[PDB]
RNA sequence: GACGGUAUCUAACCAGAAAGCCACGGCUAACUACGUGCCAGCAGCCGCGGUAAUACGUAGGUGGCAAGCGUUGUCCGGAUUUAUUGGGCGUAAAGCGAGCGCAGGCGGUUUCUUAAGUCUGAUGUGAAAGCCCCCGGCUCAACCGGGGAGGGUCAUUGGAAACU
RNA sequence: CGCGGUGCAUUAGCUAGUUGGUGAGGUAACGGCUCACCAAGGCCACGAUGCAUAGCCGACCUGAGAGGGUGAUCGGCCACAC
């Protein structure tokens, strides 16, 4: 659990979206907003909210994505190792990437990259596109990043002997 | 084919001064038309991308297939980030080499100079404004055309010049002694989001 | 027969030329059996580099020299050690 | 009916690590051992010990898990197979999770990681990705 | 002095008189997907004394073509 | 599929077709057969000259002319702009694309080539509608 | 010396003769007025127009590119949409109604052996031009020239021997 | 002579100098290249035959690559000239 206060996190709408209840009166027509939230220094987080008012569903995704912010490894600009990160429908696919080569990244997953302090990496979403999937899939494979230190330690190697 | 219209409004549509002084962006910090004043939407990423790019092409007077060229080129440098390594041969083409010596106040002044054959390379002539310039070849202006208030009256305005430059007053000679590392050139622009641009 | 002669290269109002071991019939800038050397005829001192063994190589095989490479070849010396080669 | 012993031991580890079993077992082979061993001494599994039986003989695996019990291989991936054998060059040796992994491959100078494979500078079948 | 290509295959026709047929059976990897294919590739041989039997291991040499499809010359009888 | 499978049977993928078809054919006259050329145009003389109603959400007069191409195939095809001075038997120039609202229309009437004149009073957009600066 | 008084150079003179094209509802960078009222028309897709249309036509602005700009046609991409790399088949497209079986594909453990596959070294060859890499020449670039590299399920030959 | 680069079995049969032999003749040359004889073979689901299309290549366009598309100009080879 990373804890949100110390860091200085900046908040990314993703993706606002209106959806609708279906009543006897007709249709109650809401908001559901997407949040990617982050410190661009390795750690970011996402949430969702819902309210009859877009800058009221926007609060509450940002207080949920705060309560479920997790670390990134990362080498550099990039990302210590390849990763393919499966949620539902989302498929993607991430890279390291030589310095300076930006994130070639596209949709929802330049948000939760940018936020997480990545610089350099490459990416290829293979699965579906909805926006709150392919989040979720990113930060699965951004949960799969190991790193080469804590890799050695359980392997009983110096980072050396593991490279 | 050279942008000849009015400079202010290149400048507020990106939002930053491209001679440097701020004079374009004081009066009516925004954008350019009747639309300005008042408040429009948020700009897109691809409008952060495209505006970020322009500011790169409107600061050296470049045209899209020329700059798409250069950075091009600029992938091929094997060391070093794609986006530095681009500012750095924007820099050293000729054009903005004569306005960092300080011998135009501007750099459609300088390239104006640079295309007329005001100005000489290593002792030769070149009115290539692309033309690229090599650390330590020697800019001057021609002996025929040293004496012309235009660059003496920029030669004695321009207190300060990078620190990436040798210049010499009196010869009117000049020469980059090292390419220009980023900090020292404009921070302002965002090569990274000029490199993901062109990415796409 | 065998000639050791010129292929135009360069472009437009620019020619440069390789010496080259070719087959009379084959077109000028067509088949050729080897390159030997080259001409610059723009360089006010003509530049020539040639593979001198080579040359007398195909020589000593009978191959002809067009009138220009025998120029090329006399000022080299060539024509002379092909010369010496025959006595 | 089996047609992949290799697979089978890969898939009997990827099995018993899934639920974090202390130990394996599975029937013997020359190959079957070169792997344990590799895995062994690249760090992966605690120990390996030998039965001599009446059939071919048992080879048990002790697997290895970090504090709070973090498992130490992540997964197994059989490459080369008997539908499609895979051959790599010295210079075409895999990488796995740049470096983090390792590959085992079968060479004419014996069963290695890719480590040891472009060391030497010689390629050979590629048997598993380890990581 | 230079070489021919001898190829080592089995007989599978000797109903013609002084000839038989050989198959040599390579194995080629798939263009696309890499496997292995068989592939048989059979030749004339030029017998001289009409040796070698159905279903034999024979050695051939390559030659000047001594018919319309000879191309090769029985070298050894390997097995029978 | 297995691996072997594949080699028995190997991938193969769905051909595609133009939208354009009768742009993708010509014809000799010697032969009296249709070559198979890629044109971006094609010359043709309009057999009728008329208005056509659109699809279902639609409704308007658009205005088409069946047009017998230079290549013999028979197509239906769509006047672009306001105003036109096309008339059966005028020999007129054809491009492709559909028209949504037509569903058998697929190519558009090039303006301001061969017979066709440009859109009169048209000042925006003007290189298509084919007119001349003012 | 055909080019040819051609490139080039020098001097004088004048900003004077030398810019457009498309787009601006979303995708998609760029917005307001009139005019029109399911009409006239637009449109790549979704879709616009039914009397207060940023989507039709004009104007003013604006964006993109620029001696070009747009349209059409054709090919690759995006398309993992034939998936070897790199997909699937309970209910979305997809398990033959079921068996028996020829060929074919695949196949348990191990000693020795072979070495066809596999891996590796050397030599030969894979023309020149071209992309790429260095290096020079044209005032720059295009372009040109020089020196390399690359490219084969190539052959010949020496090795290795785990795996098939 | 080995190997390599199109579609269709809603194309499976094809072949009779055809396959091989023995001589003869013929060619720069081997050879059914031709002929007279004696056999009957040859090819083919590893796609024969038929049909349709196409000059081939160095290369060119595209693509992260694997690939896909193309075969203008330049060079090589081939083929043809009412
Ligand atoms: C019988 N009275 C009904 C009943 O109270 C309905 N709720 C069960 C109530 O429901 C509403 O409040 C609604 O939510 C929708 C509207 C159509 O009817 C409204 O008025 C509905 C009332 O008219
Ligand atoms: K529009
Ligand atoms: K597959
Ligand atoms: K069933
Ligand atoms: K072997
Ligand atoms: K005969
Ligand atoms: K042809
Ligand atoms: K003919
Ligand atoms: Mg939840
Ligand atoms: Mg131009
Ligand atoms: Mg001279
Ligand atoms: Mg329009
Ligand atoms: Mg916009
Ligand atoms: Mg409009
Ligand atoms: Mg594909
Ligand atoms: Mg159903
Ligand atoms: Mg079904
Ligand atoms: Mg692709």
């Amino acid at each position: 659990y990373i804890d949100p206060k110390h860091l200085e996190l900046e908040d990314r709408v993703v993706a606002i979206n209106r959806v609708t209840k279906v009543v006897k009166g007709g249709r109650r027509l809401r908001f559901a907003a997407l949040v990617v939230v982050g410190d661009k220094n390795g750690h970011v987080g996402f949430g969702t909210g819902k309210a009859q008012e877009v800058p009221e569903a926007i609060r509450k995704a940002i207080e949920d994505a705060k309560k479920n912010l997790v670390e990134v490894p990362m080498v550099g600009s990039t990302i210590p190792h390849e990763v393919i990160g499966v949620f539902g429908g989302g498929r993607i696919l991430m890279k390291p990437a030589v310095e300076g080569s930006g994130v070639a990244a596209g949709g929802p997953v330049r948000a939760v990259l940018e936020l997480a302090g990545v610089a350099d990496i490459t990416s290829k979403s293979l699965g579906s596109n909805t926006p709150i999937n392919v989040v979720r899939a990113t930060v699965e494979g951004l949960k799969q990043l190991k790193r080469a230190e804590e890799v050695a330690a359980l392997r009983g190697k110096s980072v050396e002997e593991i490279i | 084919s050279r942008y000849t219209g009015p400079s202010w409004k290149v400048s507020r549509r990106l939002g930053i001064s491209l001679s440097g002084t701020g004079k374009e962006l004081a009066r009516r910090p925004y954008k350019p038309g009747q639309h300005g004043p008042n408040s429009r939407g948020k700009v897109s990423e691809y409008g952060m991308q495209l505006t970020e790019k322009q500011k790169l092409r409107h600061m050296y007077g470049m045209n899209e297939r020329q700059f798409r060229t250069l950075f091009i080129k600029a992938s091929k440098i094997k060391e070093g980030k794609h986006g530095v390594n681009f500012m750095v041969l924007l820099e050293q083409r000729l054009d903005n080499v004569v306005y960092r010596l300080g011998l135009a106040t501007t750099r459609r002044q300088a390239r104006q100079l640079v295309n007329h054959g005001h100005i000489t390379v290593d002792g030769k002539r070149v009115d290539i404004p692309s033309y690229h310039v090599e650390v330590g070849q020697v800019i001057g202006v021609r002996e025929k055309s040293q004496n012309i208030s235009t660059i003496k009256e920029a030669v004695e305005a321009t207190v300060g010049r990078p620190a990436f430059v040798s210049f010499d007053t009196e010869k009117l000679e000049g020469s980059f002694t090292r390419l220009p590392e980023r900090d020292e050139l404009y921070p302002e622009i965002d090569e990274a989001l000029v490199v993901e641009y062109y990415n796409q | 027969a065998v000639k050791i002669r010129l292929k135009r290269m360069g472009s437009k109002k620019s020619p440069f030329y390789r010496i080259v071991v070719a087959d009379s019939r084959s077109p000028r800038d067509g088949r050729f059996i080897e390159t030997v050397g080259t001409y610059n005829p723009l360089k006010d001192p003509a530049e020539v580099v040639l593979k001198e063994d080579l040359v007398l190589d195909w020589l000593s095989k009978g191959a002809q020299p067009s009138d220009t490479v025998r120029n090329i070849l006399s000022k080299e010396g060539v024509m002379k050690k092909h010369h010496e080669a025959k006595n | 009916v089996m047609t992949d012993p290799i697979a089978d031991f890969l898939t009997r580890i990827r099995n018993a690590n899934m639920v974090k079993h202390e130990t394996l077992e599975v029937p013997a082979s020359k190959i079957k051992r070169d792997i344990a061993e590799i895995l062994k001494r690249e760090g992966f599994i605690r120990d390996v010990e030998y039965i001599e039986d009446d059939k071919q003989g048992v080879i048990r695996v002790f697997l290895k898990y970090g504090k709070n019990e973090e498992r130490v291989i992540t997964n197994l991936k059989r490459i080369s197979k008997p539908g499609l054998r895979a051959y790599v060059k010295a210079d075409e040796v895999p990488k796995v999770l740049n470096g983090l992994g390792i590959a085992i491959i079968s060479t004419s100078e014996g069963v290695i990681t890719d480590k040891e494979a472009r060391a030497k500078n010689i390629g050979g079948e590629v048997i598993a990705y380890v990581w | 002095r230079n070489q021919r290509k001898v190829y080592q295959g089995r007989v599978v026709s000797d109903k013609m008189d002084k000839t038989i047929t050989v198959v040599v059976e390579t194995k080629k990897n798939h263009p696309i997907y890499g496997k292995r294919m068989k592939y048989s590739k059979k030749y004339k041989a030029h017998d001289e004394n009409n040796t070698a039997k159905v279903g034999d291991i024979v050695k051939i040499m390559e030659t000047r073509p001594l018919s319309a499809t000879k191309r090769f010359r029985l070298l050894e009888v390997v097995e029978e | 599929p297995t691996i072997n499978q594949l080699v028995r049977k190997p991938r193969k993928s769905k051909v595609e077709k133009s939208d354009s078809p009768a742009l993708n054919k010509g014809y000799n006259s010697f032969k009296k057969t249709q070559t198979n050329v890629n044109s971006p145009q094609k010359r043709g003389v309009c057999t009728r000259v008329g208005t056509m109603t659109p699809k279902k959400p639609n409704s308007a007069l658009r205005k088409y002319a069946r047009v017998r191409l230079s290549n013999l195939i028979e197509v239906t095809a769509y006047i672009p702009g306001i105003g036109h001075n096309l008339q059966e038997h005028s020999v007129v120039l054809l491009r492709g694309g559909r028209v949504k609202d037509l569903p058998g229309v697929r190519y558009h009437i090039v303006r301001g080539a061969l017979d066709t004149a440009g859109v009169n009073d048209r000042k925006q957009s003007r290189s298509k509608y084919g007119t001349k600066r003012p």
